[PDB]
């Protein structure tokens, strides 16, 4: 699942 | 609310309390009162205040994963009405929990935010909870949900390009999750590539102006920039 | 309760999938609706609910101890009550979870339980909940809750002398759990050593009668009593 | 902090 912050 | 007979200064320090006690439930909780004071956060509070849904919300996200999975499995022996029933549950609480924060941004922290970087930062919260919201979506609303994140992130970035500087840590983390909502919400994987693309070279080309602490702060951002690239080419 | 409408079979369900999903309160609520339909437990289904409920309660002794770390340095700046009443309502809230468990077992699992495996599994439980109680409580009453915890265990390591071989894994987790009442809550690290070290030597000593996988189920928690002794020793 | 079951 993508990084997001 | 609860919290309405609780000193604003005090909600602030449970909520720092609550973080360090991993009770992220509890700092939303916290964090909620203290914007319901009314008066404006500064950027330590703003940051709180996400920490804590965040927490939240991505505990719930990854139960409904998990539940969401299995119903997809079960309908590939009928094990009942269960499955469904207890991952609508988890969606119901999740929605809750997105509900609450879209209603803190619009009433009223949007509104009085005039500097670009609490404006930016409540906006790209904006995206994110109705990204949430769209992760979850299968009905008629779902094209004005996935539109309202799309908004938000736009009016967010129309911003952060005029007022900010390209390794600003807010605008490279909604460049981040903007280009995440195109691959995973949107169907625009290209999309999704080129804004990464771009803010992380735009960057590199900035870091020249700053601090050993701000660099670190930015490059850190910039790797998970680059992190998604590499899951996405 | 809440639970009331839903039938019995559905509750272990969800219980099971809020396992996988690591919705441990949820798991908790099902599976006290479950006990609450009044018909006895199976060996899973008390599984289920001790695993929900430690998960529960041990989150909330994390985030106490962090708590009463953070109040003791307090007192060693005056920052106001607002760490104390924090502390204070993560402990009620622990104590409410420990008064919702012990609630359970008294009304009415424990009267119920003939068998040895679910008697001492309960009485084993009783004694947990009363030892969680103890290392938060500072009162009049202390004393009794450390000697509810010492009776309920000790009930619980007579039956399982008596009824099951010395690897059963329900008499050695009781085993390992009374041991650790007796290091931290009844200052009595002796009679800890002792228990554990005597506990090891006879299991060790019966694992030639156990199949494979029954071997591999007691020797795990051979280790943690041997864990224990080498923190211990 | 030492192993309980
Ligand atoms: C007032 C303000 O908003 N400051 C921004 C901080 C920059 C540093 N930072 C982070 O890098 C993390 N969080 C975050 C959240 C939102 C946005 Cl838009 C950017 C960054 C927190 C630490 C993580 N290891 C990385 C992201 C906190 C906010
Ligand atoms: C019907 C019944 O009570 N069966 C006992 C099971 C034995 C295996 N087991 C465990 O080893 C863990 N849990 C546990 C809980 C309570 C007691 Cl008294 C002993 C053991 C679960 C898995 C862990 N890695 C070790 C402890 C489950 C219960
Ligand atoms: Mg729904
Ligand atoms: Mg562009
Ligand atoms: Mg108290
Ligand atoms: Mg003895």
């Amino acid at each position: 699942f993508p990084a997001t912050v | 609310g609860a919290m309405g007979s609780m000193e604003r200064a005090s909600l602030i320090q449970k909520a720092k309390l609550a973080e360090q006690a991993e009770r992220y439930e509890d700092m939303a909780a916290f964090m909620k009162g203290a914007v319901e004071k009314g008066e404006e956060l500064s950027c330590e509070e703003r940051n709180l205040l996400s920490v804590a849904y965040k927490n939240v919300v991505g505990g719930q996200r990854a139960a409904w994963r998990v539940l969401s999975s299995i119903e997809q499995k079960s309908n590939e022996e009928e094990k009942g009405p269960e499955v469904r029933e207890y991952r609508e549950k988890v969606e119901t609480e999740l929605q809750g929990v997105c509900d609450t924060v879209l209603g803190l941004l619009d009433s009223h922290l949007i509104k009085e935010a005039g500097d670009a970087e609490s404006r930016v930062f409540y906006l790209k919260m904006k995206g994110d909870y109705y990204r949430y919201l769209a992760e979850v979506a299968t009905g008629d609303d779902k094209k004005r949900i996935i539109d309202s994140a799309r908004s938000a992130y736009q009016e967010a970035m129309d911003i952060s390009k005029k007022e900010m500087p390209p390794t600003n840590p807010i605008r490279l983390g909604l460049a981040l999750n903007f280009s995440v909502f195109h691959y995973e919400i949107a169907n625009s994987p290209e999309e999704a590539i080129s804004l990464a693309k771009t803010t992380f070279d735009e960057a590199m080309a900035d870091l020249h102006t700053l601090s050993e602490d701000s660099y670190k702060d930015s490059t850190l951002i910039m790797q998970l920039l680059r992190d998604n690239l590499t899951l996405w080419t």
